[PDB]
DNA sequence: CGATATCG
DNA sequence: TCAGAAGCAGTAGAGCATGCATATATGCATGCTCTACTGCTTCTGACGATATCG
């Protein structure tokens, strides 16, 4: 299961794993892999009709896991939508806002969760620090010490 | 979820939630702002039973004001009506002292009701309706009862709701019904005196098959409605002498044959010792030459189980001590105990002991 | 697309000096021209649609009310369904002094980034809450070069217009009368989506839509929804999914509301049966059904009146096939509805149903049938006409393709008509007959008459709404108008009756 | 309006013969009288009638002094039909054994028809007759009877166990196969003859069968009343108009009996109230009178308050009792799928004049030969909706008249677009299906070409079986009134049979229903059978 | 023919 | 007499939640509510003809 809210306390803009009820105004989607219990409310009709009615959002993954996305026909409304990523790739995300013209860089970074096909983890560089994500991983004892991202 | 972690903590609020239920319940009309109104209420009720706050709720006011919502053609959805009927069986329960001049209308309402829900030719049921039916009728009959020696037409019809209720007559993937009607069976089992008499073969068969379901609320009303109707018969075939030859060597057949079966694992073998302690006890028909059979028959099977199958039993260790009680219950009944099934029997509760971290 | 989608327009008027003194001989202001079409947009849809969206929004102004605070843009209504006090918020500005008050309120004659009113366009159409079938953003302006001495401002103004249009938002121009002339191809050639090809040249004048929308249709617009999902029974085993459409429903008027006369809100209406001697409240459970005839009376439950009036199961039994010319076109019981496939609870429906329309359409037969529309109703029998679609007025379907579900009355559904004599007439009289007809014949649309009593409710409804004593009176299109018809036949009247009737008769 | 009607039925030993596979023709006039009966009872409309029994064990008659007229029972007088009568159709009517003759009965009929409506005005007398033919009678009383038909305008109706395997009123051959014998056949000749002497050409029509009665309505066709006349005027312009009476032809046919409200344990509605109460939506839940209502509709998410006063006073007002014809066009122009009402009118002439009769029989050919329709404008009175619709000509053999049908408004269009079937490349069928569906068609055709000029005839006349809605609810309704404590009875068979096509069309589609079935392909995505509460908690 | 009150 | 008006019941079409086992993923299935629309049944009242009185 997946108790997380898709909303970091650091970075309450951005959603990760989860759309369903206030993750509707945010300014940027995130995806860590394509397990359902990951992808509650990427299929909602409430955020089909956002995602008609905005330009400037979009959805973050890997592009393994943007494949996987867009093999299922429930979800290739997002063909246009989705930003695939390259792991261990520094860039930046502009978190421009659609109704005022206010805008906001943030520098992620996807790292190798080793779980399933697609899945990453996501390191985030801001203002308000540096958070990481790692949803559904796997590392054994000793590997921690190996990422040269994380050091 | 707070009533429920602070039960008695809340006394003085209580009063205010119950005005607030109300007025949402009356406000508002969306069902899923609407059913917990009424749970928190159920809750409120529930945990309030004895208390003396049972005063400032007006449990009459209440109820007259469910019963006019009951009694408008418009129809409410399907999900609250077995919420209102629910808290209707449960304000009898928890002050029946307000309502012993709305008991016997608020049967007829739930008979009723039944009866459309369950001898419908031209629609389909509402299991849920049916499931807040039968938890009113649980709830109602704590107090103002009906038994078979006071009237036999409500005691009779309600037995046979609950016998249509609990019958897999269609299987079914929802078991919110059945459940209500095993844990009705099981509240009041002591009210149907001579209905549980007539059709206790089926009624066993329909109480082994629950028994043996992959549920596990399910499993345990079952179990509770089965020794409920076990006590029962036993006490009714001990008390009098025409229920013997019939009913005696019925029991006492179903309960050897599940002993003395090859394939039965410890839920029907504890059921079946049961069973026979509660008919054989009253009624004074043990027999040495049948208790020394089923305690070397239990003896050889636990010795074949445990002892000598030295395999992966992975299952076999969270079932021990179940055989150890039915062994127990057994050797206590015969008094010549055979000296030969006495080291089995002491290795047997020395390897338990040794078991008891595995728990 | 979906059933549950609206549409949305949003009121784009701008305020500029231009559009408040326009007035070569004092006829209508452009402002004053923009608000009428406005209210009659209002009105036109309060009844059509009245779960679509509406927004009117002023550029230019000198004050401003957005979401983002963006300067000289006033949204004076959001996205919203439409109501009487927004036609009388707009009545406020609707006359010569409303001009006056509309300076005073908001002011007018300011400058302006037409950018940032697309901006705050596309902030309120992404603030609704209900999908919305269609966007579309009427402009009213007399400006040909709104952006001019300036590059910057026009460029992205034409950049904000494209994403729009990819967003997909209809945007039309509603340019009004311009002194010096309007010429589109200048800026709003490149901002707009569709050119109507005709406005090469410049005008002189206001809009040719504009007297579209300033004709009020009242008429209340239903979506399409099949009336039910019943299955066609070729068989016992064959059978196949159909969808029961109703093309011709009588209109109703709304029914009224309980209201409580001091705050003239809703009142909560529940009936309740209750013993009329001891006072208790009755269930449907502690109640039966009676019906006397002369000393007996018969008691049945509720649910055995249902049981009197089943037969089978809903959908549709496939009998066998009549020809077209055996079936009486005055045998009309109940108006006719319309069969169409699904192909989403059965798959193969629809090649089959395509089949047997093409097989009974060559061959004029009608498939009868046996209707059972719901559970527990009693069957009808039907014949399922042929209908083949008929694409006219440059491909545009008039008429779908599929059958023609007909109702057949039974033996007791004709009644009986009294015995009389068949007196006939001479040729003299039936030729004299016939001109007169000849003289009087025309040519039929279904849509030329309209519902009076209807068109008259809808009057009044709009005249206690928005408090005007001045009760707009509907014309009859119904009257035949006597007074034009004597005039073309002329003196064949007197004639024909002379010829037909006694010297003396009092008809 | 009244009308007497005397029921003779023949209890002779002849109609008790068991026939294998088919029921005996006792039983098929006890169905007859039955449902003619129950639906004379239900109805509740004023009549009388009378039952009399002929070729019984013992005998009744007023004339039966003087060994004449053996075997006849008056079983009934002529009485309001009630649940007695019921009672005696259904339980105590007993075969006998002694087979009198239906021309004595006849005469007894005639008697009690003669000698019980003394005081009585009746404008209709009728009797019907249920025999089988095969008795011995004689030749003499025939002119007798013939003149005393003609003398005091008495109606009859000969219903037969054969027409002039096998299924009760299942639109197929009801006579077996050379079953008629020579008694029979005579009987035939001489009932076709007295037939044809009373009303000519069109009585020997008036000779049904025991199972053609039972799904087609004839027993009720010489009692029913009339309609009602609509008086009013045909006009063309502002003097030139014709006198026309307009009337009903085709209407929705429901009950007129409801079902009435009452207490359970008491069987009266007296103990039943009604009460509606108005409250405002709040938490007290104040409770609002009925005089401090006001009407109020709504306006675009508004409501407007609309007294009913204020709707009366503004109502729109038109002159009632007007017809008038707005124009004429071709009738290629207007087709029946856009008519909308519930009633069908037909125009007559005037009542007694023959001008207006010859004005509108001018009017009717001239839109027959010019193949064009007459709309118009027509309105049921001063409160009545004003309303357009089709007035074509409808030319018989027998009389002329206009048919009325209303026209849908500006409002009552709808414009659905539905995707198009002709260049579904996804859905087009191959040409085996094609002719496979062109073979089902065929073997399924209900008309057929007869008597070598090829006409058609179709073989399932769904415009004369009457509702079985009503039979059901009759037979229901007696079984309960006779039955006080039992479960509805199931449909009856000659009811459920009068519902379907003849068994040949089904025996020569069976084969092209499988090939039908082999080449189109159907999968269902989910079946969920809405099985009743009865069938899951039996 | 008035024109009033039924009666459906 | 009958047209028209309430009053009530059923459904389509969208939308959402939960129940699923020793799986942490189920996606999948199932079953419910909501709302606008249509249809049937019951009720009412105005109305026009035609009966009756002058
Ligand atoms: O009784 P049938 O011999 O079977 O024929 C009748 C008869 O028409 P014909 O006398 O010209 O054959 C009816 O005429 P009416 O008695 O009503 O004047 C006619 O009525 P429609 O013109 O209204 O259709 C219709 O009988 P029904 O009224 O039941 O429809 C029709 O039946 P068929 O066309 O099937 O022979
Ligand atoms: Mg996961
Ligand atoms: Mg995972």
């Amino acid at each position: 299961m997946s108790s997380f809210e898709g909303q970091m306390a650091e970075y309450p803009t951005i959603s990760i794993d989860r759309f369903d009820r206030e993750n509707l105004r945010a300014r940027a989607y995130f995806l860590s892999h394509c397990h359902k219990d990951h992808m509650k409310g990427l299929r909602a009709p409430t955020l089909k009709r956002r995602l008609e009615c905005s330009l400037k959002v979009y959805l973050y993954c890997s592009p393994v896991t943007k494949e996987l996305l867009l093999t299922s026909p429930k979800y290739r409304f997002w063909k246009k939508r989705i930003i695939s990523i390259e792991i261990e790739t520094p860039t930046q995300i502009s978190l421009v806002d659609e109704a005022s013209g206010e805008k906001e860089e943030i520098v992620v970074t996807l790292l190798p969760a080793g779980h399933c096909p697609g899945s990453v983890m996501f390191l985030f560089q801001g203002n308000n620090g540096t958070v990481l994500y790692t949803g559904d991983f796997r590392l054994a004892q000793g590997e921690a010490a190996r990422m040269e991202l994380l050091h | 979820i707070f009533l429920e972690k602070m039960g008695q903590k809340i006394a003085p609020y209580s009063v205010e939630i119950k005005n607030t239920c109300t007025s949402v319940y009356t406000k508002d009309r969306a069902a899923k702002c609407k059913i917990p109104a009424l749970d928190l209420l159920i809750k409120l009720l529930q945990t309030f039973r004895s208390s003396r706050l049972m005063d400032e709720f007006k449990i009459g006011e209440l109820f007259s004001k469910f019963y006019g919502e009951l009694a408008l053609k418009k129809k409410i959805p399907d999900t609250v009506l077995e919420k209102v009927y629910e808290l209707l069986g449960l304000l009898g329960e928890v002050h029946p002292s307000e309502m012993i001049n709305n008991a016997e209308n608020l049967f007829r309402a739930f008979l009723g009701e039944l009866k459309t829900q369950m001898t419908s030719a031209v629609r389909e049921p509402k299991l849920p309706v049916l499931a807040g039916c039968l938890k009113g009728l649980s709830s109602l009959l704590c107090n103002f009862t009906k038994s078979m020696e006071e009237d036999p037409q409500t005691s009779r019809e309600i037995f046979n709701f609950v016998l249509k209720a609990i019958r897999p007559q269609i299987d079914l993937k929802r078991y919110a019904v059945p459940s209500a009607g095993l844990r009705l069976f099981a509240l009041h089992a002591s009210q149907f005196s001579t209905c549980l008499l007539d059709n206790y073969v089926s009624l066993f068969e329909v109480l082994l098959k629950w028994c043996a379901h992959t549920n596990v609320e399910l499993k345990k009303a079952a179990l509770s409605a089965l020794e409920s109707f076990l006590k029962q018969v036993s006490n009714m075939v001990a008390k009098n002498a025409e229920m013997h030859k019939n009913k005696l060597q019925y029991f006492m057949e179903q309960f050897y044959g599940i002993i003395r079966n090859v394939d039965s694992n410890n839920k029907e073998l504890s059921i079946a010792i049961r069973g026979y302690g509660l008919f054989a006890g009253p009624c004074k028909v043990i027999n040495a030459k049948d208790v020394d059979f089923m305690y070397v028959e239990l003896i050889q099977r636990c010795k074949q189980m445990f002892l000598t199958q030295t395999d992966t039993g992975d299952d076999r260790v969270y079932q021990m001590p179940s055989f150890l009680q039915s062994v127990a219950s057994v050797l206590l009944y015969l008094d010549t105990v055979p000296e030969v099934y006495t080291p089995v029997l002491e290795h047997l509760v020395v390897m338990q002991i040794d078991s008891f971290p595995q728990y | 697309y979906k059933y549950s989608g609206r549409d949305s327009l949003i009121f784009l008027v701008d305020a500029s000096k231009a559009m408040f003194e326009s007035q070569s001989e004092d006829e209508l202001t452009p402002f004053d021209m923009s608000i009428q079409c406005i209210q009659s947009v209002y009105i036109s849809k309060i009844i059509s649609s009245d779960r679509d969206l509406l927004a009117v929004v002023f550029y230019g102004t000198e004050k401003d009310k957005n979401s983002v605070n963006f300067k000289n843009i006033y949204v004076l209504q959001e996205l919203d369904n439409p109501g009487a006090k927004r036609i009388l918020e707009l009545d406020q500005f609707k006359g010569q002094q409303g001009q006056k008050r509309f300076q005073d309120m908001m002011g007018h004659g300011s400058d302006y980034s037409l950018s940032e009113v697309l901006w705050v366009c596309a902030n309120l159409f992404s603030d609704v809450q209900f999908k919305m079938s269609h966007k579309r953003i009427m402009l009213f302006t007399n400006e040909d070069n709104p952006h001019g001495n300036d590059s910057a401002k026009a460029s992205r103004a034409r950049t904000k217009a494209g994403d729009l249009r990819d967003t997909g938002i209809f945007l039309d121009l509603m340019h009004l009368k311009k002194p010096g002339g309007f010429d589109i191809s200048l800026f709003y050639r490149d901002i707009i989506s569709i050119a109507e090809d005709e406005d090469l040249r410049v005008h002189f004048e206001e809009s040719s839509k504009l007297e579209d929308l300033l004709r009020k249709v009242r008429a209340k617009e239903t979506r399409k929804r099949a009336l039910s999902r019943l299955k066609l029974k070729l068989n016992k085993d064959i059978v196949i999914s159909v969808g029961i459409y109703n093309l011709v429903q009588k209109a109703l008027k709304p029914p009224p509301i309980k209201l409580y006369r001091e705050t003239n809100e809703p009142v909560k209406t529940k009936t309740r049966t209750f013993n009329t001697s001891t006072g208790g409240l009755l269930l449907p459970s502690d109640t039966k059904r009676s019906q006397i005839y002369g000393s007996r009376q018969i008691i049945l439950e509720k649910e055995e009146t249902e049981e009197l009036k089943r037969f089978d199961d809903p959908g549709l039994m496939l009998m066998g096939f009549k020809p077209l010319v055996l079936l009486k076109k005055h045998h009309y019981l109940r108006p006719s509805l319309f069969v169409y496939p699904e192909e989403s609870l059965v798959i193969g429906s629809s090649t089959l149903f395509s089949a047997l329309l093409i097989k009974c359409l060559e061959k004029e037969v009608a498939a009868l049938c046996r209707y059972t529309p719901r559970r527990n109703i009693p069957p009808y029998f039907v014949a399922l006409v042929p209908q083949e679609e008929e694409l006219d007025d440059q491909k545009i379907q008039v008429t779908p393709p599929g059958f023609q579900l007909v109702f057949l009355p039974f033996a007791d559904d004709k009644r009986k008509m009294p015995f009389t004599e068949k007196i006939m007439a001479t040729p003299e009289q039936v030729g004299k007959m016939k001109a007169i007809v000849e003289k009087l014949r025309f040519t039929y649309r279904s849509d030329s008459f309209e519902n009076p009593v209807l068109q008259q409710h809808f009057r009044n409804l709009e005249a206690l709404a928005l408090d005007l004593m001045e009760p707009e009176q509907a014309v009859d299109l119904t009257l035949p108008k006597v007074e034009a018809m004597n005039k073309r036949l002329g003196s064949l009247v007197d004639e024909f009756k002379e010829l037909v009737y006694p010297p003396d008769y009092n008809p | 309006n009244k009308a007497a009607v005397v029921l003779c039925m023949d209890v002779g030993f002849t109609m008790s013969n068991s026939i294998p596979g088919i029921e005996s023709p006792f039983e098929q006039a006890k169905k007859v009288i039955t449902m003619f009966v129950q639906r004379q009872v239900f109805a509740e409309n004023k009549d009388e009638i009378a039952l009399v029994l002929f070729g019984t064990d013992g005998t009744d008659n007023p004339l039966s002094g003087g060994d004449q007229y053996q075997n006849i029972t008056v079983h009934r007088h002529l009485m309001l039909p009630d649940f007695d009568l019921l009672e005696d159709i259904e339980s105590k009517i007993q075969p006998g054994s002694q087979q009198a003759d239906f021309l004595d009965a006849l005469i007894v009929s005639m008697d009690v028809i003669q000698h019980e409506t003394i005081g009585k005005k009746f404008e209709k007398r009728h009797i019907e007759i249920f025999t089988d033919l095969s008795s011995r009678f004689s030749k003499s009383q025939l002119d007798i009877i013939i003149h005393s038909l003609k003398k005091c305008d008495i109606s009859l109706q000969f219903f037969l166990p054969f027409s002039l395997p096998f299924r009760l009123g299942g639109h197929g051959p009801s006579f077996p196969l050379k079953g008629i014998t020579e008694q029979q056949k005579e009987g035939l000749e001489i009932v076709k003859m007295v037939m044809i002497s009373l009303e000519g050409e069109d009585g020997l029509d008036e000779i049904y069968s025991f199972s053609e009665s039972l799904r087609k309505l004839c027993v009720f066709k010489k009692i029913e009343r009339h309609s009602i006349h609509w008086p009013c005027r045909l006009t063309i312009g502002s003097n030139l108009s014709i006198r026309i009476a307009a009337y009903k032809s085709i209407l929705q046919e429901r009950v007129k009996k409801t079902w009435t409200v009452v207490d359970a344990k008491t069987l009266k509605k007296e103990d039943i109230q009604k009460e509606t109460v108005y409250c405002l939506n709040d938490d007290d839940e104040t409770e609002v009178l009925k005089e401090d209502i006001i009407q109020g509709f709504r306006y675009g998410s508004d409501i407007v308050p609309f007294s009913k006063v204020d709707e009366e006073q503004m109502k729109y007002k038109s002159e009632g009792k007007c017809f008038s014809v707005l124009g004429f066009c071709k009738s290629s122009q207007v087709q029946r799928r856009f008519f909308m009402g519930n009633q069908v009118l037909k125009v007559f002439a005037a009542r007694d004049d023959e001008a207006a009769a010859v004005a509108l029989s001018s009017l009717i050919h001239a839109l027959d030969d010019l193949d064009m329709v007459a709309i118009v404008r027509y309105a049921y009175d001063k409160r009545a909706n004003p309303q357009v619709g089709v007035a074509f000509p409808h030319i018989k053999h027998n009389y002329e008249c206009l048919v009325y049908v209303q026209l849908p408004f500006m409002e009552d269009l709808r414009q659905y677009m539905f995707s198009s079937l002709k260049n579904s490349k996804k859905y087009a069928p191959t040409e085996a299906q094609l002719n496979a569906v062109d073979a089902l068609i065929d073997s399924m055709s209900l008309a057929k070409k007869d008597e070598k000029t090829d006409t058609l005839e179709d073989l399932f006349p769904t415009t004369k079986i009457p509702n079985p809605r009503f039979q059901r609810l009759f037979q229901c309704l007696l079984h309960r009134a006779l039955h006080p404590r039992e479960p509805l009875p199931p449909i009856q068979q000659h009811i459920w049979n009068m519902l379907n096509p003849p068994a040949e069309v089904t025996t020569k589609s069976q084969i092209p229903l499988s090939k039908i079935k082999t080449l189109f392909p159907l999968i269902e995505a989910k079946k969920k059978d809405q099985v009743t509460a009865q069938e899951i908690f039996q």
